[PDB]
């Protein structure tokens, strides 16, 4: 259905708020809101959205607490005030992913139509992308095990409409644009390997351990593929990919050309002044 | 290509751009087009009568 | 960009003075919907 | 003893325990005995995008440096004229600190650039770093008469400039009046 | 084999399969027709080439190769990034 | 915008909903837009700002209007009401008059001390800690980043060879409609030198062009951490 | 007036609908409610009602409201699923009782039981000693039988009723041709 | 545009008729100097990036 979705920095935001109005508790558990946005539109954009009290229990895993009538006031308030966007789905900011999610969804699945469910972290210590677009929808098994609620990962991209921008750029005035040079590119091509790393290593280890020391059976069949395309890269020896190398050093030649070239032009202009300004300063000194 | 000169009714000139939804079929000059108030960006054209 | 808001100020008019007065208030001719009379500024003198 | 604690405190987010950072390493490394301080110091001046610890930053340099008022106008030449006002400020106050009670001829010079700008914090500072270096000097030895005229002109010129420009205008010109020429200031 | 000479015959076909030489090409031909299979043979002289393939049900000896390949290219990754980082960081930043 | 299109009781609803919830603020004041005419306040603005402040002595007013506001800045001016019995006395008796310049933003010379009469402003800050400034930091950065940031890389690096050379062409072109003049230049070199009549400074660009050519050498060591491993 | 808060649990099953005892007394207890959250509405109209049911999966129908108008419309569609649960069912309640609006209101909440309990005697105790512990009012009231009327309940409600003065009550209805509303009415707690 | 005064400043005419007064930016060079050109302006900033035939 749902390809890619638009989610902007302000929901986000409103967790950090959700962090923010806290006044130390001393509980701090997950907290559920309602997130709003375009179902109309094929690509799911995001706009803003208001929060509902949400609490569990200790022990007990099953309990989940929501209300309608809050729900229907905001939801009928903000429909009032803007006939632009209406319901899409629910939000948690648990790092981690409850059984009773199911339990709570369906009730959105019920009232609402399809849902979508966001996951994201506490503390933003997370390098990566910290919003994953789950979509709530029903997939039959290869294995044969009962139908039940799957969710599936859909990519998502962080984006501001017009003001937004504006109003993130001028409240940190720290982050850099784009900027095609030097700095802007190595930066990049320096963290990228830690960014790599640091996934990578927080990955594969759990991989590892939960493979071959675990139970409760997640369908491993995708892992096979994905080992299958951890070996879609048999160790070329690259020699069929010479000429291609020629071709790159070639083009590294052209680079090497025309930063000669042009920094021999720019050179004109100092290697003449430096002389014909200081011996007419210098003569006409005294 | 991408981007276009256009002509008020009122008389004043203006200058606008391209729409991600909209095509480069019906951009073809010689077709009078619709603008908005907002980004001066373009929902539809006005076919004449 | 100390010239920005300059730029935010929308442009200026072309003013012309058809006529001078020694009351030290300077009318302009200008466009229709025009003729805002109105003593110039202090650091420029109207004599000249 | 502190050097640790000031290290961790540097780092801290507030602006304001960051200009505290600085304010404390001060007074405890003047008498130029660190050289290490005035590394983070213009680091942390030329870097942070804050005016706060911008403006907060070359004090602490005049404080160690007061031991030579010859160096200082030097180093703090490319402060004179700044991306930001506030730098022109700090450094105003530091070239009011450091020439203080001197007879350095380097700040004075280049006070005349320093007189006349677009922004009016800027001439308040030089309008101070001007009234805390002709205090106690002779006239006869050097030509003080074009600053003399220009900030006896501020009170005339008062109308025609802010508010706060006649504020710090007369504030400056309180200090070479006060108590009569009789008291002075030594760092 | 995953690595070490990907590069077979179908000497090992014909020795497993018990066929003749002149089957194999109707076999593979088969085989492409299948689907299951990708592999096209650019070859002029004798030999055989091989493509990607499902690992489907389990095995033993690829978990053990997996796990091994994947760390070699971990610590890899890792010693690259290392070394490279150690001076980028100091002369660029 | 009046006193009578605000709802007392649905206010008073709504505040009541967010003092069940995690929200026990009271009301600080209100704003609105004033979009065309100007970011000034009318008669019945101001009439419905003297009915509101009744209440609290403050009475934060602040009004938006991004329609003229450029998108370079977003900085806005909160305003305040004078007293009508200050008029005797002094203006505005407020200390710490170091933020005037601060407030010194709206340095146009019309509304300002055109409207100056009854009228003034007050300044603005902002606040900010660690959480927040991480949290939209990596966010901002993310956002101009990819999801496992070595999707879109290796795509440009493959690109160079495609994409790029047409644009190292167009720049070949360009920097030789530049050369063709420079072959002009060392004439005058050799007729004038005293003073610039090209505004033209043909050295950054072709900078800024070398600036784009280093791109395939920045990415040749990614294509060959890519071989590698 | 009294502040406190109402919480009313409604039996799904469909052992409310048997042809022994009243035709679909469902109907019936809902009178019951409509009567007493009346009574509570001429005592005092601030007071709040909440819904829920019995079974596996918890469904609030309505918030707490002072006003029953949408309530007495939220009455249908039971949704006659499930057969019982008992834990999650107080879970859902008396930890939900931080939701309300009034923080003045007193904590009572009531459960209409129509079926068999499946959990064991330690849940039971346990869950009494829990509600011992938060001290929260609890009203037991059973509509239809098939064992023995009351063998643990008894040991049950007496560990879980604290403050022996004014404090809660066992209400025990027989079979009978008589309606539930004047028996349930018979208490302090009703009116 | 309709004519240059002086040196890096000119003045502008507008659709309506009425002409404005405008400093033109310092990138701009002299080329767009010329006595009847088409010049485009910004609808608030009201500065001349780029002219067209
Ligand atoms: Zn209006």
């Amino acid at each position: 259905a749902v390809q890619k979705v638009v989610v902007h920095p302000l929901v986000l935001l409103s967790v950090v708020d959700h962090f923010n109005r806290i006044g130390k508790v001393g509980n701090q558990k997950r907290v559920v809101g309602v997130l709003l946005g375009s179902w109309q539109k094929k690509v799911l954009d995001v706009s803003n959205s208001f929060a509902v009290p949400f609490d569990e229990d200790d022990k007990d895993d099953s309990v989940w607490f929501l209300d309608h009538d809050y729900l229907e006031n905001m939801y009928g308030m903000f429909k009032k005030v803007n006939a632009r966007e209406r319901i899409v789905g629910w939000y948690h900011t648990g790092p981690k992913l409850h059984k009773n999610d199911i339990a709570i969804n369906e009730l959105m699945k019920r009232y609402c139509p399809n849902s979508v469910l966001v996951i994201i972290d506490v503390k933003p210590k997370d390098l990566g992308l910290p919003t994953e677009a789950y979509i709530s929808v029903e997939e039959v098994h290869d294995d044969g095990t009962p139908t039940s609620k799957t969710f599936e990962h859909v990519t998502s991209e962080i984006g501001a409409e017009e003001a937004e921008e504006v109003g993130v750029e001028h409240l940190l005035r720290d982050i850099k644009d784009t900027t095609v040079g030097t700095l802007s590119q190595r930066i990049t091509n320096q963290v990228h390997g830690l960014k790599g790393l640091n996934s990578k290593l927080l990955d594969i280890r759990s991989y590892l351990e939960k493979v071959a020391t675990g139970k409760l059976p997640i369908n491993h069949q995708i892992i096979y593929q994905l080992q299958d395309v951890f070996n879609l890269l048999p160790d070329v020896s690259l020699q069929e990919f010479v000429k291609a190398f020629y071709l790159k050093t070639n083009d590294q030649m052209v680079v090497v050309y025309l930063a000669s070239l042009i920094r021999s032009v720019v050179a004109l202009h100092n290697l003449i002044n430096n002389k014909i300004a200081n011996r007419d300063a210098e003569k006409k000194e005294g | 290509e991408e981007k276009f000169i256009v002509k008020a009714t009122n008389g004043p000139r203006y200058v606008v751009g391209c729409r991600r939804q909209l095509d480069k079929s019906k951009l073809k000059p010689g077709t009078r087009v619709a603008l908005d108030m907002t980004t001066l960006t373009i929902m539809r054209y006005l076919p004449r009568e | 960009r100390e010239e920005l808001q300059l730029l935010q100020e929308q442009g200026s008019y072309v003013g012309e003075v058809v006529r001078a007065m020694d009351k030290k208030k300077v009318l302009v001719k200008v466009h229709p919907e025009g003729k805002f009379v109105v003593d110039v500024d202090k650091n420029i003198d109207i004599n000249d | 003893e502190a050097d640790a604690l000031i290290e961790s405190l540097c780092r801290d987010k507030d602006p304001i325990l960051r200009r505290s950072g600085m304010y404390t390493v001060a007074m405890a490394y003047c008498g130029s005995g660190n050289n290490k301080a005035i590394r983070r110091l213009l680091h942390v001046a030329v870097s942070d995008v804050n005016d706060d610890v911008r403006r907060a930053a070359v004090e602490s340099l005049g404080f160690i440096l007061f031991r030579t008022p010859e160096q200082c106008p030097s180093v703090v030449s490319l402060l004179s004229e700044s991306y930001n006002p506030h730098v022109r400020y700090g450094a105003a106050m530091a070239l009011g600190i450091c020439c203080a009670g001197t007879g350095n001829k380097e700040a004075i010079n280049l006070l005349e650039p320093m007189t006349n700008d677009p922004v009016n914090y800027v001439r308040q500072g030089a309008l101070i770093a001007s009234a805390l270096i002709m205090i106690q000097q002779t006239e006869i030895t050097c030509p003080k008469v074009n600053q003399f005229r220009q900030l006896y002109s501020k009170v005339i010129n008062d109308k025609h400039d802010d508010v706060m420009a006649k504020f710090g205008a007369i504030l400056a010109q309180g200090i070479l009046d006060a108590g009569g020429h009789n008291v002075t200031i030594s760092l | 084999r995953p690595a070490n000479h990907r590069q077979l015959t179908f000497e090992e076909i014909a020795k497993s399969a018990k066929i003749t030489v002149n089957e194999v090409e109707l076999l593979v031909m088969k085989a492409l027709s299948v689907g299951l299979v990708k592999g096209s043979i650019d070859e002029v002289d004798k030999r055989v080439h091989m493509t990607w393939v499902q690992p489907r049900v389990l095995d033993l000896q690829q978990i053990k190769g997996m796990k091994d390949r994947l760390e070699f290219w971990c610590t890899d990754v890792k010693s690259m990034e290392m070394l490279v980082e150690h001076q980028a960081h100091d002369i660029l930043t | 915008v009046s006193v009578e299109a605000v709802d007392p009781v649905f206010q008073a609803k709504m505040l009541d909903m967010l003092k069940q919830t995690g929200r026990p603020e009271m009301v600080v004041g209100w704003y609105h837009s004033h979009p065309g005419f100007g970011c000034w306040l009318s008669g019945v603005d101001i009439n419905t700002q003297q009915s509101f402040e009744a209440l609290s002595e403050r009475a934060v007013a602040v009004v938006v209007d991004p329609i003229q506001s450029v998108k370079g800045k977003v900085v806005i001016d909160a305003f305040r009401l004078i007293n009508a019995n200050m008029m005797v006395l002094g203006h505005e008796p407020r200390q710490t008059t170091s933020n005037l310049g601060h407030l010194n933003k709206p340095s146009i010379q019309a509304l300002i001390h055109g409207l100056n009469r009854h009228y003034y402003s007050i300044t603005i800050n902002y606040r900010k800690n660690e959480l927040e400034q991480k949290m939209l930091l990596n966010l901002h950065k993310k956002s101009w980043m990819e999801g496992l940031t070595l999707q879109d890389y290796s795509e440009h690096c493959k690109h160079n060879e495609s994409v790029v050379k047409e644009m190292l062409e167009l720049a070949k072109n360009y920097n030789k409609a530049v050369e063709e003049e420079d072959k002009m230049t060392p004439e005058q070199l050799a007729i004038k030198n005293v003073g610039k009549q090209d505004p033209k400074r043909h050295l950054e660009e072709h900078v800024d062009v070398l600036m784009t050519s280093n791109i395939v050498q920045c990415l040749a060591a990614m294509l060959d951490t890519v071989v590698f491993k | 007036m009294v502040l406190e808060s109402t919480m009313v649990c409604v039996d799904n099953s469909e052992y409310m609908r048997n042809g022994d005892f009243l035709p679909t007394r469902l109907q019936a207890q809902q009178d019951a409610v409509n009567i007493v959250c009346h009574s509570k509405t001429r005592s005092n109209p601030e007071n709040n009602v909440g819904l829920i049911t019995l079974a596996n999966d918890c469904e609030v129908l309505t918030t707490l409201t002072p006003d029953t108008g949408r309530i007495l419309s939220k009455l249908h569609t039971v949704q006659p699923k499930g057969k019982i649960t008992f834990c999650t069912g107080i879970r859902v309640a008396h930890l939900a009782l931080k939701h309300r609006q009034g923080k003045n209101h007193k904590m009572r909440i009531i459960a209409f039981v129509g079926s068999p309990v499946e959990d064991n005697e330690k849940d039971l105790v346990k869950l009494a000693k829990r509600l011992k512990k938060e001290k929260v009012n609890v009203d037991i009231i059973n509509f239809g039988e098939e064992e023995v009327n009351t063998e643990k309940l008894t040991a049950f409600v007496n560990t879980l009723n604290g403050k022996d003065g004014t404090g809660s009550h066992l209400v025990t209805v027989p079979p009978g041709p008589s309606l539930a509303d004047a028996l349930i009415s018979s208490p302090i707690l009703a009116g | 545009f309709l004519e240059a005064v002086d040196q890096n400043t000119a003045i502008v005419g507008s659709t309506t008729g009425s002409n404005y007064y405008v400093r033109i930016l310092s990138t701009i060079d002299r080329e767009l100097l010329k006595p009847n050109a088409s010049v485009a302006l910004h609808k608030h900033s009201n500065a001349l990036v780029d002219v067209l035939p």
